[PDB]
RNA sequence: GAAUGCCGGCAUGAGUAACGAUAAAGAGGGUGAGAAUCCCUCUCGCCGUAAGCCCAAGGGUUCCUACGCAAUGGUCGUCAG
RNA sequence: CGAUGUCGGCUCGUCGCAUCCUGGGGCUGAAGAAGGUCCCAAGGGUUGGGCUGUUCGCCCAUUAAAGCGGCACGCGAGCUGGGUUCAGAACGUCGUGAGACAGUUCGGUCUCUAUCCGCCACGGGCGCAGGAGGCUUGAGGGGGGCUCUUCCUAGUACGAGAGGACCGGAAGGGACGCACCUCUGGUUUCCCAGCUGUCCCUCCAGGGGCAUAAGCUGGGUAGCCAUGUGCGGAAGGGAUAACCGCUGAAAGCAUCUAAGCGGGAAGCCCGCCCCAAGAUGAGGCCUCCCACGGCAGCCGGUAAGGACCCGGGAAGACCACCCGGUGGAUGGGCCGGGGGUGUAAGCGCCGCGAGGCGUUGAGCCGACCGGUCCCAAUCGUCCGAGGUCU
């Protein structure tokens, strides 16, 4: 986690007074690669920054796993 | 925009204060040498009919 | 410190060393010294000069005595200069040689009311886009509940211009004592005919 | 700003304003005096001034100028002919306006009357 | 008119 | 005062006599001293009058040329001591006081438009006619 | 008076017809560039085989303007175009030859080379 | 004493916005207690596939003349549907 | 919940400092140059673009830097309305269906008049123990406060080399600000010319209306202006921050400290520019008038003065301000110059004619610099002290 940044900013589309307001997007940077996930699946911060966190690791793991495949 | 309107009503007091400008300054009036009539000075008299000393108009 | 009173003749360029230069003609002097501030009388030091001479049919006996106290024929415009004492009792051109820096004070020419725009070099509005008759407005003046209020000295629109300005550190071209002309480089506060006040420069 | 501008406009625009220039000359060289209102007397002054001073003149260039205004060429022989010539050696000011004392009551505009000089 | 939604 | 004449009082050290008189539409070859990182040589530029703004001291004319495929406008302020002189090349007639239209036509145009001014021309020549 | 977005006339043989300013390398914020003004332009437009070509992001310095330069001498001049000679990093011409006239003021700002290969300096 | 109560009267905003197409006015003469505003004359401007002329609907005396100006006329009024 | 309008943008700022740059520092695994890290510091500054409704983020080209936050995620009775957030329509999806969706897609009415506080400007009143005309002191406010490049020192110190200073001294910029209009460049509603159609005067010639609230076109003075010109940021004095000391105990040594003294920042106080005595703490100076008549009061008539009225004004919404009022150059005219336009009409000549040439730089000609009493500022009216007490 220290080489990860973790935005969060408003959403888009519809959602009222709540998309307005809410800071429920969320990027998630992996600073040396640069690789980012971004999410805004539900109207959760929480949720969505769980659900961009595993995925910019599942990615990291299979970019990890096929540098070694080349190997 | 928004249609602005009075909050209060404005008191007898406050609308009077604002009328304190309001008077009339009554209108400056000099004789006229020919006929002694009251008249607006730089005005030819409508009473006579004279300016600067000779007649100017029928009256 | 020197400084003399001087009216605004108008603009003009010479030519100085293959190189034009952007000049304003001043017609400063002569101006007879009426009264001098003293600290043990005024608490300060400074020249009341006087400036242009005046029909004496036009200077009521107030003005006659203090005239008269001096010696001095009635004159237009009376104005002090602060911290000058010069030795004679008349200020000409003389005191200013070509190469010297002034400052010279006028009254700036008046814009009248004058819109946010003119005053203050705001942005104003949009044009198109459905900008809507804001084409030259201030936009915001405030936040909301805090503070509530509009800043004191907001930049607003209103009388703009017709007021003291000194330009600092000009040139001094030229002068031709034959006609108390004084020539600066630059540009001096106010219309031609104006009444101005050329000082001693104070940048160094 | 206005600084330094010569000319009144009188809520008119460009053709209205020149046209009621001309129809105050017209009256005036007509009936030697006429009452209007203050300013349009002071401004009738010079345009009828000047008018004078081509029929001075006498050339036909002048007549040809005039005419532009006037356009009633027996207008314009009156001017020409009674008007013109009591202003030989007058220079300047065949003109002048003085105020008048009551207003209109419709209005309240203050009123002059303009009249050519002896 | 613009809404509170 | 009169601050008209001392303006012009200001101004008359500096005024210069020697220059021939010059109209739009004109052809003519400036002298322009001019300082060239060190030095000081004459450059010519020639070309044709096509503005004079009047000014008294104040007046500035704008001479059009084309040199090497582009069009150059240069300003002289016409009492400028940086004139060597001024050599009256031909005398063109226009009908206008400013000939900016040239800049829109082609050579061909502008000599159909700037025609010789024979009046001008025998002026030029009937001086010099004293000796 | 030279900004973004303002097409420029490329006076050399390198092979540029037209380059659009992108950028006025005067500082931080410079609105304007002119004569003897260092920009960064983009190749809108060049011709065949050339050395630079339609796309590269080159410098070049500004020769002749249509907004008249003013002078010292109270004098000025004006070009019917806008026209630049593209450099290198180094300030130098990256072409061999350069057309049509430039402006004096290039001189007095180290172009001197700019201002050999040019047929005219005004 | 309160019901965004009911009816009426009178205030505040205020001498404020506005006085309904930016086709446009000017002078002279007359009338009258009173005239920018009514009548007459000359000058100027506007419409002219109309902003002119004639029908049909609808309206219902608004038509013409004399006498009038409290109210109606967005001002005035001697004028007027 | 008898309504606290919600994203983003625009505009306008203001504040915080956990400081992006610029200033000052200590440590460095600091040779120099360049960094790292932390401390002081909020004065000023903190670019333009591509994508997207975006905030955010990425990218291009720069930069000294491209700071992060608060102000109802500042600011819709300031604007916008692309997104959100109605009714229409469609896709995917769910539902037997009517319909549904922090799913998508195209569309979709944002309210002329500010009462009070506040803000920007401008007056009126009264006060400032006599009444007046001038000139001023500056308590206290406000404005401003940025920075880079190159060159010299010096290719020196340092460094194997590449690379490359401190200190000091020049010059040239970017942005911002105030003023100005000589130049450059605009505008210039009638200042000049040209042109069409039509109607008209008067047939030709010459003109006038209308084609916009200039018919169109080419130009264009003053003025107002920036793209144009001048000038500003300081210098300098003083007190400081971090930091570095001198002398020096307690505590025989040591210690910047406990006594005392010094150095030290773009910051702080002063300095610069502007406002300012309603500064009711109502200041100072110079000059003027002056103990008038009638029972700290009232009433009269005057004083020095002032106002009214008028001609005006690069002053101005009204007001105010400034100038002038026949003892006068204030506006209008007239004259001379400037300036614009660019060779009027009429005539003569050449051409069958459209036209051309000459008379001719002619004629016309706003505002600019001036002169000239030709025209108008006639003639006047009113207000205005006699000074309280200790
Ligand atoms: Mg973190
Ligand atoms: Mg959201
Ligand atoms: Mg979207
Ligand atoms: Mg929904
Ligand atoms: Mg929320
Ligand atoms: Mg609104
Ligand atoms: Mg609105
Ligand atoms: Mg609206
Ligand atoms: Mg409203
Ligand atoms: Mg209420
Ligand atoms: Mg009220
Ligand atoms: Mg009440
Ligand atoms: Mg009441
Ligand atoms: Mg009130
Ligand atoms: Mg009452
Ligand atoms: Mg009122
Ligand atoms: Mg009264
Ligand atoms: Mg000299
Ligand atoms: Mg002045
Ligand atoms: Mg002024
Ligand atoms: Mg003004
Ligand atoms: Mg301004
Ligand atoms: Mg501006
Ligand atoms: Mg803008
Ligand atoms: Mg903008
Ligand atoms: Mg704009
Ligand atoms: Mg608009
Ligand atoms: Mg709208
Ligand atoms: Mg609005
Ligand atoms: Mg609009
Ligand atoms: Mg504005
Ligand atoms: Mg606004
Ligand atoms: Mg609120
Ligand atoms: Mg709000
Ligand atoms: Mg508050
Ligand atoms: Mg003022
Ligand atoms: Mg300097
Ligand atoms: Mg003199
Ligand atoms: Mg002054
Ligand atoms: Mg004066
Ligand atoms: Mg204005
Ligand atoms: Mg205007
Ligand atoms: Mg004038
Ligand atoms: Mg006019
Ligand atoms: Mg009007
Ligand atoms: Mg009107
Ligand atoms: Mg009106
Ligand atoms: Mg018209
Ligand atoms: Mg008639
Ligand atoms: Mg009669
Ligand atoms: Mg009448
Ligand atoms: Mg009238
Ligand atoms: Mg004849
Ligand atoms: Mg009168
Ligand atoms: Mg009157
Ligand atoms: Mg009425
Ligand atoms: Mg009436
Ligand atoms: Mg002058
Ligand atoms: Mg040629
Ligand atoms: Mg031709
Ligand atoms: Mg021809
Ligand atoms: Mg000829
Ligand atoms: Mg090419
Ligand atoms: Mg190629
Ligand atoms: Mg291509
Ligand atoms: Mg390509
Ligand atoms: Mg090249
Ligand atoms: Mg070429
Ligand atoms: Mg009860
Ligand atoms: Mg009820
Ligand atoms: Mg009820
Ligand atoms: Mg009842
Ligand atoms: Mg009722
Ligand atoms: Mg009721
Ligand atoms: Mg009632
Ligand atoms: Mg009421
Ligand atoms: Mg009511
Ligand atoms: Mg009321
Ligand atoms: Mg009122
Ligand atoms: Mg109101
Ligand atoms: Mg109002
Ligand atoms: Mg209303
Ligand atoms: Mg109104
Ligand atoms: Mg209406
Ligand atoms: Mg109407
Ligand atoms: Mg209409
Ligand atoms: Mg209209
Ligand atoms: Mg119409
Ligand atoms: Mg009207
Ligand atoms: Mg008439
Ligand atoms: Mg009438
Ligand atoms: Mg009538
Ligand atoms: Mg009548
Ligand atoms: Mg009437
Ligand atoms: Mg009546
Ligand atoms: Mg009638
Ligand atoms: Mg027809
Ligand atoms: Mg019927
Ligand atoms: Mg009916
Ligand atoms: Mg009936
Ligand atoms: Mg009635
Ligand atoms: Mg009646
Ligand atoms: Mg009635
Ligand atoms: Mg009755
Ligand atoms: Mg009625
Ligand atoms: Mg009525
Ligand atoms: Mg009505
Ligand atoms: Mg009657
Ligand atoms: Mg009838
Ligand atoms: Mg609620
Ligand atoms: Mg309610
Ligand atoms: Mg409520
Ligand atoms: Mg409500
Ligand atoms: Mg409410
Ligand atoms: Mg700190
Ligand atoms: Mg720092
Ligand atoms: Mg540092
Ligand atoms: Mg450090
Ligand atoms: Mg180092
Ligand atoms: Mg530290
Ligand atoms: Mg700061
Ligand atoms: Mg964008
Ligand atoms: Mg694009
Ligand atoms: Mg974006
Ligand atoms: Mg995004
Ligand atoms: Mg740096
Ligand atoms: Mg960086
Ligand atoms: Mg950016
Ligand atoms: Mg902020
Ligand atoms: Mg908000
Ligand atoms: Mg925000
Ligand atoms: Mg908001
Ligand atoms: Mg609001
Ligand atoms: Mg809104
Ligand atoms: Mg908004
Ligand atoms: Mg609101
Ligand atoms: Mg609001
Ligand atoms: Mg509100
Ligand atoms: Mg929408
Ligand atoms: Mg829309
Ligand atoms: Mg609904
Ligand atoms: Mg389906
Ligand atoms: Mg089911
Ligand atoms: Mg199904
Ligand atoms: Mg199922
Ligand atoms: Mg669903
Ligand atoms: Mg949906
Ligand atoms: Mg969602
Ligand atoms: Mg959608
Ligand atoms: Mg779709
Ligand atoms: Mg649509
Ligand atoms: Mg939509
Ligand atoms: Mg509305
Ligand atoms: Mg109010
Ligand atoms: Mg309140
Ligand atoms: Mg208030
Ligand atoms: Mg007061
Ligand atoms: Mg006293
Ligand atoms: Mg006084
Ligand atoms: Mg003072
Ligand atoms: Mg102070
Ligand atoms: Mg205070
Ligand atoms: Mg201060
Ligand atoms: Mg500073
Ligand atoms: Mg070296
Ligand atoms: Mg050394
Ligand atoms: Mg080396
Ligand atoms: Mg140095
Ligand atoms: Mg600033
Ligand atoms: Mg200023
Ligand atoms: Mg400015
Ligand atoms: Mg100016
Ligand atoms: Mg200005
Ligand atoms: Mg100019
Ligand atoms: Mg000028
Ligand atoms: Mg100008
Ligand atoms: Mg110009
Ligand atoms: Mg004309
Ligand atoms: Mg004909
Ligand atoms: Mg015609
Ligand atoms: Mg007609
Ligand atoms: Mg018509
Ligand atoms: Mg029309
Ligand atoms: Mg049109
Ligand atoms: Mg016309
Ligand atoms: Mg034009
Ligand atoms: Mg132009
Ligand atoms: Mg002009
Ligand atoms: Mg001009
Ligand atoms: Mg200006
Ligand atoms: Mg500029
Ligand atoms: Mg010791
Ligand atoms: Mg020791
Ligand atoms: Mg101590
Ligand atoms: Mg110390
Ligand atoms: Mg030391
Ligand atoms: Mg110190
Ligand atoms: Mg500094
Ligand atoms: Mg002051
Ligand atoms: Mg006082
Ligand atoms: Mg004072
Ligand atoms: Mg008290
Ligand atoms: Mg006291
Ligand atoms: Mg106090
Ligand atoms: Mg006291
Ligand atoms: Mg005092
Ligand atoms: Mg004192
Ligand atoms: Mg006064
Ligand atoms: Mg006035
Ligand atoms: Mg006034
Ligand atoms: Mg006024
Ligand atoms: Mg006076
Ligand atoms: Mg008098
Ligand atoms: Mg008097
Ligand atoms: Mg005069
Ligand atoms: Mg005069
Ligand atoms: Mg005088
Ligand atoms: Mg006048
Ligand atoms: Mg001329
Ligand atoms: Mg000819
Ligand atoms: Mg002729
Ligand atoms: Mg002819
Ligand atoms: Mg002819
Ligand atoms: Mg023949
Ligand atoms: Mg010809
Ligand atoms: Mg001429
Ligand atoms: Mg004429
Ligand atoms: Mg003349
Ligand atoms: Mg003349
Ligand atoms: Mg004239
Ligand atoms: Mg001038
Ligand atoms: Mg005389
Ligand atoms: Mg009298
Ligand atoms: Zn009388």
């Amino acid at each position: 986690m220290d080489e990860i940044r973790i935005d969060v900013m408003r959403a888009s589309g519809p959602g009222g007074s709540g998309v307005n307001t809410t800071d429920s997007a969320v990027r998630v940077v992996h600073l040396p690669t640069g690789i980012m996930v971004t999410c805004q699946d539900s109207r959760s911060q929480i949720k969505n920054r769980e659900k961009a966190l595993m995925i910019l690791r599942s990615r990291l793991l299979e970019m990890k796993r096929a540098e070694e495949a080349e190997r | 925009a928004k249609h602005p309107v009075p909050k209060k009503k404005t008191s007898k007091a406050r609308r009077d204060a604002r009328r304190s400008h309001h008077a009339l300054t009554p209108p400056t009036l000099v004789p006229c040498p020919e006929c002694k009539a009251m008249k607006p000075p730089h005005t030819v008299c409508p009473e006579c009919g004279y300016y600067a000393g000779r007649k100017v108009l029928e009256v | 410190m020197k400084g003399i009173l001087g009216v605004k003749v108008g603009m003009t360029r010479i030519f100085r060393d293959d190189r034009a230069v952007p000049v304003t003609v001043i017609l400063a002097g002569p101006c007879p010294v009426v009264q001098r501030r003293t600290p043990e009388k005024d608490g300060y030091t400074a020249v009341q000069l006087g400036f242009l001479p005046q029909n004496p049919k036009r200077v009521n006996r107030p003005l006659k005595g203090h005239f008269a106290k001096a010696g001095v024929e009635p004159v237009r415009i009376l104005r002090e200069i602060r911290d000058f004492n010069p030795e004679g009792d008349t200020v000409t051109v003389e005191i200013f040689k070509p190469g010297e820096r002034v400052d010279v004070t006028g009254t700036s020419k008046g814009r009248g009311f004058a819109g946010v725009m003119k005053r203050w070099n705001f942005a104003g509005g949009p044009d198109s886009h459905g900008a809507h008759k804001i084409h030259r407005h201030p936009g915001s003046i405030g936040n909301r509940k805090t503070p509530g209020r509009v800043y004191k000295g907001k930049k607003m629109a209103g009388h703009y211009g017709a007021e003291r300005v000194t330009v600092m550190n000009l040139e001094v071209v030229d002068v031709i004592p034959e006609e108390n002309l004084l020539l600066v480089k630059g540009a001096v506060p106010g219309p031609n005919g104006g009444l101005v006040i050329v000082r001693e420069t104070k940048k160094a | 700003m206005r600084h330094l501008k010569s000319g009144r406009k009188l809520n008119r625009h460009s053709s209205h304003r020149l046209a009621l220039y001309r129809n105050q000359a017209k009256s005036l060289l007509t009936h030697g005096r006429i009452t209007t209102t203050v300013p349009k007397a002071k401004e009738l002054r010079g345009f009828v001034d000047h008018l004078i001073h081509l029929a001075k003149r006498g050339d036909l260039h002048a007549r040809r100028l005039v005419l532009r205004d006037l356009q009633d060429v027996k207008l314009v022989r009156k001017l020409f002919d009674e008007i013109a010539p009591r202003y030989r050696d007058r220079q300047g000011g065949y003109t002048r306006v003085l105020k008048l004392a009551e207003r209109r009551r419709g209005d309240g505009a203050p009123l002059a009357l303009v009249e050519l000089v002896e | 008119a613009a809404a509170k939604c | 005062m009169n601050r008209g004449a001392l303006i012009k009082l200001v101004e008359s050290r500096y005024v210069r006599t020697d220059l021939p008189e010059f109209r739009p539409g004109d052809t003519v070859r400036v002298s322009y001293k001019v300082k060239e990182g060190n030095r000081t040589r004459i450059q010519d530029f020639e070309g044709i009058v096509i503005r004079i703004r009047r000014n008294g001291f104040n007046t500035t004319f704008t001479v059009r040329k084309v040199s090497y495929g582009v069009g150059v406008e240069r300003i002289f302020p016409l009492h400028s001591p940086l004139i060597q002189k001024i050599d009256i090349v031909q005398r063109g007639r226009a009908r206008r006081a400013k000939l900016y239209f040239i800049r829109n036509l082609s050579d061909r145009e502008i000599r159909r438009k700037l025609r010789a001014d024979r009046k001008r021309i025998d002026q030029d020549r009937a001086a010099e006619r004293a000796a | 008076m030279i900004q973004p977005q303002t097409y420029l006339e490329v006076a050399d043989n390198t092979g540029a017809r037209k380059i659009m300013c992108i950028r006025v390398l005067k500082g931080s914020n410079a609105k304007y560039a002119t004569v003897g003004d260092v920009i960064v332009a983009s190749v809108k437009e060049a011709i065949p085989r050339g050395a630079v070509k339609e796309g590269d992001v080159v410098k070049a310095v500004v020769v002749r303007t249509k907004k008249e330069i003013k002078r010292p001498d109270g004098s000025a001049i004006r070009f019917d175009d806008n026209a630049a000679v593209i450099i290198n990093n180094q300030l130098e011409p990256r072409g061999t030859r350069v057309f049509g006239p430039v402006a004096r003021e290039l001189r007095e700002k180290g172009f001197m080379k700019i201002v050999s290969l040019a047929p005219e300096v005004l």
